């Protein structure tokens, strides 16, 4: 059944806080303080030292790394006043992207990706954006993220990360999940072109494994593209009080780099579509190749042994018998025929 | 530059009869190529561009065909206004260049 | 409607400049390339010169590269041809067309001349 | 033909023929419950739920085995039901849909039981119908998903006991949208096994145990895509029955919907290019097979016409032990044969 | 208005019935002899005219009925799709009435007009005989309640009477999908992509029907015009969801008749796979037994057949083995 | 994104503006200004006539037919304000439909199609239009359009076009382009509904080639019909200052039009990959007919040859003068054979 | 440690080209030591390393310069992308020089790194020829304005002759496209279809190869570093449009090939039912005949048919009789 069972938190009550992820091993808090002329980092493994930090003036950006530890997102829930809805839907790996407008705070839903080049899988991880006030919580699962180029904005002043409040922030992150999509699916269209080359020129068994893993992880990828759009069009159109009405064209921004995400991912879904029927008549191009070489055999060598035959059939009174020398001229028809077959097929046109 | 080799430098035809005139490149042209035909005395009256578009005010007949760096052009029917010289001019390269003509004649 | 007519030839000494001016009636030479083509007595048609108003770029043939000179008037719709130190095979008559770019792939284009004007013919000679 | 036709003839609208085919048992179990108590029993009298109509404590009456038209014509006429909701419930061939009435909510909904061995797909239609302070609900047969709601109440577990009827139309929802979950995961290793078959041993019964499996996915969104629709309607309309501070529950319950209609469309892609792959293979095997029959055919067809050519009833053969010709035409068979053999596994053949 | 399509041209003929809780009456007509019934402002009063040859009667319930007269040519011809107006006093809707023959799979068309006005409704069809005859004897045998509302539920009953007719139609084209379906799965046949074909465009015609028909209903549920009592409204409600279950059952029919092509086409290349098999099999048994056997009858003059424990046996043994060598070869492939 | 630069293509004066299209024959200007109670309505060839209508209190409809004339188009831009990059790209036709608001206009950019049976070939023709404050400029492609119906509606005082401003005219102009997707959807039911029966019927070079033509065809078609949906979508969930909000609830419904013609798309693509199933299950019949023919000779004759060679050998101990002097029992073994491979033939069901 | 990737071992050559508004200085030497206080020059200098291979030169390059080993890793790893790394002290770029030839329809491609540091430019090559000659006439003949700018407008100029390079292959592989439509849509053959895939791989390159260059120069105007400087970023703006009309070209030439592609190969089972019903009508009219030659040709005493009337002319009439009516009866087919 392996690690993909969506019957966790099957039979219980509603709000319970269960992890239904694979990774139990790591855990870290980190909080970015940046005002307009500080800036404060801070790393730790206890949320006492985190908790304060809603009552700040100052935009603050919190990232917790592992949420095996749902003591940890049930103390930040009940602290921050979070629906149980909201957190279970925090420690539900397989959740839909989706966005959620509360009185107080935004709650948000994406995914990124990983590829590996070496094994063919698509990886999935679950990020969790709570908006609140100017407080930006993040929930994910293992370390490795795709917003070091926000955090070096926030630590180097590379833009105006610092200028503005938390919006821009949940912004700065929502574009680096995209720009991770996008990076990806350029990944992707390399293995599309190495698939496509492969199935042109060496079908195998092997090339049809690997044309159905990368069908299979691009139906997946556009399963999860698709509701981004939803999730970016409703943090545009219908602007709530916590975004500050001066972020809408980035968001808008955004929005238009997931529909340039849906579109090249439409395309990759055609060419996959017709990989397979591209592979199919390669093998047969490579089953008439040897068709043509066994007609050809065929047709140079069966009547001149049906002649010999002809020849060979015994009897008295043969006409072909007390002849001029009957080798010579059977053998030089059978090298006419021979050769004006030969000319017929391989020099015309095989 | 590029040079435009046009060939034959004279063509002999009577009336009703497909004419062909072909003109080849020096070096590669993105199809940048033009046909126009002068009559004796007159200035040039430009019939072909983009070496397969025809013209908005020609007859039909005319038509433009390329192969790689072979433009030609092909008059299915000729006509007692169709005796004069077919000039080719390729446009790629922002100095522009002329073939050296091919006088259609009678018999 | 659209009319091409040039002016300003006649008969001049070797090393003498005179301008040859291409009135355009019926469009504006803004919006539109001016080409000047020069063709030999008994010979086939060549290209010379050429102008974009809109710009001020220009575009001279190797034969009389730096020097003519070629400019255009948008005030009164006029693109001048100047021809300094004129030489002695220069004699021919010049004709002034306009020219379109069109679209062939994203990366070429070309031009066409639709309309020629009367032609005026420059001798040198004596 | 088959037994399950979405046929009920020209009937009178008023009418309450029941089109369904199970008849094993009728049970009537009541739940009643408040937040310091709690009650509980099963009986077979439809008069014993007399009082339960205005009860002020929420309760959840469970009609199970509704075959029996007396119970059921009885239980809508007390309540205030309308007579075409009543056929709607009886009637099993109904899709999903909720409608809004006065004083009562009446939902549809299908419960599904998978079959591994004979890869069968079942359903069960179960109506609920909220009505004030009472959630009565009517069954096709005995069992249901609904045990773990049963558990919550039983026990307090959870925030069930502490609310309304609302929040426990919502935990019946919730139960049956997690035993769709169970059946998508049934569904879901059927298909890898299936997947792994056809990449490693295709065979003749691969493409037959395809198409079944379309046809239980086919049928699976027939159900599903109306369970959408229907939580979608009850999550956006939100009538004045259906109370505040409960709505988020059925939105929680909507994106479970949208998000299990999305696993199916998956499963429906995945399961489409498994038969492509399967005419691929079959492909290869057709190639490697005419490889073997052309080299055998390339190999022997020079050697017998040889033979043919060097073996008929001639006088004139200059093949009278020549120099030692046998062993020379033998010989030269071997070598030609060689030759031909080691022009192939070169050209990978 | 004046000319009709008519695919079949039957005789003319109308009929009317008028129902109340307590008297009812009927008549069987050629002409329009009935005027008195029409605007008599009575209890529901409904009238079939069964053939549209004789368009004279309908321009004179025309005239005599308020149509809007620039809706005849869309009553007239019977190839249109079904559609819904909301004119004042009448409602004028066209539905579809489909036939099916397992003889020959077509889907016969024959249109009918329902036009409600106040206290009457009334029937244009093109050929004799309808589904519509069931609701009669609700008429005359009085059951149910429809002899208890004034024209509205009738028509309720009549679009309710035609879903029924097409989920018995779908019932037949189910039976048709699942007979395919076995004998495609059992034993695959040359001209079976021809029943697929048709009941593949039998389906479209039915989906290009159907959807129409729906909007047909949702707009006749949604805004009720102020001709319904706003009682028979939920009656609509399950005439809508009925039109909602055809729909996704005509989606579901489509998606496995699309599902059963491939299977064919998987089946035919198993079998050419088969074939492959068996002319390989033959070809590589008897080609090597046949060249030995020619070598073995070269004429020459020198040869060890003599001695060597003779040569016909030896030869007749050595072919038996290696065949049987070979055919053992391939059973480690499984082949035959 | 950026700061709405020009593009300064490569080998072309850097401030020129090149018509990205083929059809160079034809231009005109339709000026058709309507109010309440009275309207005009002229064709010319002169833009000198219509610039005053920049300032006109009753709306205008400018349609400019034949946009090779960079001429024209150019002063357009000019007078009403528009910026030059978005000339170039209403000049430039490579471009899938788009939409962009400005402070004082909107410019959308949409795409005809016309399906010509003969050849059967899908032209697209760019139309963009520019909604401005009181006048909607069209720039076409070339003569012929859709917008018959909104002309006769504006002439004949039908509908409710004549007492509605600008943004009404560009809704109904919108509306009608998309209801002729519609005939253009119907079309292609049509030549699927031919195509289907020739490729189950007749499967030659030229099916395969329609039916690839064709999948490329309904590529475009999606390709070209998504970016409608955003530009509706965008216009009718924005709603810039220059349309008033009792022009909103119009443009849904174009929306679920737009929506219906992509559910359509994808049916029509689902059709096309079953069709191109259709050809490859029948020819594979084919062959697999020609294959039983071969394999049935093959195997009926293979043996016999095999038995006459084996009993045609030159070898000293024949036991061949008995039973009847070998002949007949030899022909019967090959009869019996014979019999026995068509009678196992005929047990499979074929020949 | 340092290790050369590539295949061109054979060429090596520094070329420095050291110019002022007023003065020009323009030398080639082998030695590297050298070239080393070129940094003292105020006005710019481009120094151009030919040979790779040779890996003392490029590391003592690096000593002196003082640049990161890693950029020396990226210099010698040949197979890459076209790259952009921004440093406090240098600006790294990596790019991809192209070259093909009618005849021989493939493509070969040279990696090219160039360093800009402080009034500087480094420029290592791969072999001898590039395509920056316009801009070596330019700086030697004075033709432009380049000698009035400092080293930022000569990396400048530099991309720009390559991209022009770039729109010179596209060129050659325009004309190439435009003669196979009509090779493949006459006369298509194995030769035609293998001419179509090798013009598809080489249009996959191009485009692997014109993206990144996009991406560079998107990164090159878009964030200035202090040495790219203000005054440069307008020209640095154009070479992005070039790199797009490039990208459009390559898209479009792209899918002209693969619809062609497609095309041609979707018509293999028509192959299939030619090359089966030739086989078949030749095997089956063969067979019967060789039949009937082995059983007259049997080794049976006393057989009936010893002469019958001119027996053999007789067997060879059936024999003909029989080809006859199954040669006709497969026209009956339509085979
Ligand atoms: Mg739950
Ligand atoms: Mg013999």
């Amino acid at each position: 059944m392996e690690e993909k069972r969506l019957s966790a938190k099957k039979g219980l009550p509603p709000g319970t806080l269960v992890y239904t992820g694979k990774y139990r091993e790591d855990f870290e808090i980190e909080v970015m303080n940046y005002s307009i002329e500080e800036f404060r980092e801070f790393k730790t493994t206890d949320v006492e030292s985190v908790l304060p930090f809603r009552d700040s003036s100052t935009p603050t950006w919190i990232n917790i790394t592992g949420i095996h530890r749902t003591d940890v997102v049930q103390r930040v829930g009940e602290f921050f006043g979070i629906h149980p809805l909201v957190l279970e839907d925090i420690l539900n790996v397989h959740q839909r992207p989706k966005v959620e407008f509360f009185e107080n705070y935004v709650f948000i839903v994406l995914k990124m990706f990983t590829y590996d080049k070496n094994l063919h899988e698509l990886e999935s991880e679950q990020v969790s954006l709570i908006l609140t006030k100017n407080c930006v919580l993040m929930f994910q699962e293992k370390i490795g993220d795709v917003f070091d180029p926000v955090r070096e904005r926030i630590r180097y002043n590379r833009g105006i990360i610092r200028k503005k409040r938390a919006d821009y922030l949940l912004y700065s992150l929502i574009d680096a999940l995209v720009d991770d999509y996008f990076v990806l699916l350029e990944k992707i269209d390399d293995e599309i072109d190495v698939l496509e080359e492969e199935v042109l020129e060496r079908p195998e068994k092997e090339t049809v494994q690997r044309t159905h893993q990368l069908k299979r992880n691009l139906v997946e990828l556009r399963k999860t593209i698709w509701p981004l759009r939803e999730v970016l069009s409703s943090l545009y159109r219908d602007v709530p009080p916590l975004i500050e009405k001066e972020t809408v064209p980035y968001f808008r921004d955004v929005y238009d780099h997931t529909i340039q995400i849906a579109d090249t991912v439409e395309t990759f879904r055609d060419i996959v579509s017709g990989l397979l029927d591209v592979y199919l008549s390669s093998v047969s191009n490579k089953t008439n190749e040897v068709m043509k070489v066994l007609t050809i055999i065929a047709t140079i060598f069966m009547p001149l042994t049906f002649i010999a035959g002809i020849y060979g059939m015994n009897f008295e009174y043969m006409p072909e018998l007390r002849w001029k020398w009957g080798y010579p001229v059977v053998l030089a028809v059978m090298g006419v025929i021979a050769v004006i077959m030969v000319v017929y097929f391989k020099k015309k046109k095989w | 530059d590029i040079q435009m080799t046009q060939s034959p430098s004279s063509l002999s035809a009577s009336v009703g009869d497909r004419v062909t005139i072909t003109c080849r490149a020096s070096q590669s042209v993105s199809s940048a190529v033009a046909w126009y035909q002068q009559k004796p005395g007159k200035a040039p009256k430009l019939l072909i561009y983009s070496a397969s578009s025809l013209y908005s005010g020609v007859p039909s007949r005319f038509s433009g065909s390329r192969s790689g760096t072979d433009f030609t052009l092909t008059i299915s029917s000729l006509q007692p206004e169709d005796f004069a010289t077919y000039y080719c001019q390729q446009s790629s390269s922002s100095l522009i260049t002329f073939g050296q003509g091919t006088k259609v004649e009678i018999k | 409607e659209v009319q091409l007519v040039e002016s300003g030839g006649g008969l001049v000494q070797p090393g003498g400049s005179l301008r040859l001016s291409c009135a355009a009636s019926g469009f504006n030479v803004s919006y539109y390339s001016i080409h000047w083509v020069r063709q030999a007595p008994g010979k086939g048609l060549e290209w010379v010169a050429s102008i974009s108003s809109s710009s001020g770029s220009t575009s001279y043939a190797d034969s009389v590269k730096g020097r003519f000179t070629i400019s255009a008037d948008t005030s009164k719709n006029t693109a001048y041809l100047q021809m300094n130190s004129l030489r002695a095979e220069d004699t021919a008559v010049y004709y002034c067309a306009r020219s379109y770019w069109y679209y062939i792939w994203s990366y070429s284009y070309g031009n066409a001349m639709d309309y020629w004007g009367q032609g005026t013919l420059v001798t040198v000679s004596s």
